[PDB]
């Protein structure tokens, strides 16, 4: 097998992920959905990136959403002029799980990533008993496309790893 | 007493920024709110791309700029631009001549702005190297002002999961 192994998930992200349903006021059953960036290349999928979309869907037809393709590309070309080496490496959303309509929508940026899309749900109401975040590839079996569970690890480079520690001492304290 | 209250987001991405910037310096937008006249929350920031003239009211892409303004404003974030933040790799937290020059065009475009200046090299566990700035209104041409960080319980409970085992 030559297939993907792992996922590692920077802690901004996870941030992102929260920082965006919190401040669209998203409201349940409603989900947020946006773009990760990182470096899929190898057996490890590094997640360091992320922005959010707009997205729409119908409550009442899972078939029905809608996403700002122009919206994918302009902000994508802004990300590539900071910082080259962060790719479009697939998408994230709230979840806090696989929803009907997800196989359909990794199809679309499947025509953005060089690599296989990975899909991020990011448990941001946090109610899971470990990792709030599911990592998933879409393959084929039998055949039809299915979803791939991938393991997820938490880490950061140094200077975020220096941010956090910063951010949590009050806690640590206590 | 005035206060910059840093988000985790815009504490993380400033390093991150900083570092991936390295040897060059590197600037970006702070955006927030002013609170009152003693406190500005910084909730986000945005990275500004590198430019020949290196950091200075110059390297503001002023088109570069509205379009990533107006891409957030569609996705939640409208909040004000409440200052800048700039790194200065190795060699400390202060405001040179043109940093001075800089945060004066902020200034005359909103004179409560605060100029950020972090140090990606001198940043290590546990001493982030930070610090804010504004212009004073033989005296000196600005001052520090206090840095805290602000977090959700929500916030709080996931950067736990870095180190989760603990």
């Amino acid at each position: 097998s030559l297939q993907h192994e792992k996922v590692t998930i920077a802690p901004l992200v996870l941030l992102s992920a929260l920082d965006h349903y919190e401040r669209t006021q998203t409201k349940e059953n409603k989900r947020c959905v946006g773009v990760i960036l990182g470096d899929a290349n190898s057996s490890t999928i590094r997640v360091t990136n992320s922005f959010a979309l707009p997205f729409e869907e119908d409550e009442k037809n899972s078939d029905v959403w809608f996403l700002d393709h122009n919206y994918i590309e302009n902000m994508n070309e802004m990300c590539k002029k900071i910082n080259a080496k962060e790719k479009l490496i697939g998408w994230y959303h709230s979840g806090p799980k696989l929803r009907a309509s997800d196989l359909k929508i990794n199809e679309l940026f499947k025509k953005y990533t060089q690599n296989n899309p990975l899909l991020l749900i990011v448990d941001v109401k946090q109610q899971g008993v470990g990792l709030p975040t599911d990592a998933y590839v879409a393959i084929e079996q039998v055949t039809e496309k299915t979803f791939l569970h991938l393991p997820c690890t938490i880490e950061a480079e140094e200077a975020e790893e220096i941010g956090v520690e910063h951010l949590l001492r009050d806690v640590l304290e206590v | 007493k005035e206060t910059v209250y840093i988000s985790s987001i815009a504490l993380l991405k400033m390093l991150k920024h900083g570092r991936a910037g390295v040897p060059m310096e590197v600037m970006g937008l702070m955006l927030g709110e002013f609170v009152d006249d003693y406190t500005v929350n910084v909730v986000d920031v945005f990275a500004m791309p590198q430019s020949g003239t290196g950091v200075s009211v110059e390297a503001v892409d002023d088109v570069f700029q509205a379009k990533m303004m107006d891409m957030l404003k569609q996705t939640g974030r409208d909040q004000m631009v409440v200052g800048w933040y700039h790194s200065h790799p190795g060699f400390g937290c202060w405001l040179s001549s043109v940093d001075v020059n800089t945060q004066k065009s902020f200034e005359q475009l909103n004179s409560r702005a605060v100029a950020v200046v972090v140090d990606p090299i001198q940043s290590v566990k546990g001493k982030v190297v930070i610090d804010a700035f504004r212009l004073i209104d033989l005296n000196r041409h600005y001052y520090s002002l206090n840095i805290d960080y602000h977090k959700t319980a929500k916030e709080t409970k996931m950067l736990m999961n870095l180190h989760k085992e603990q």
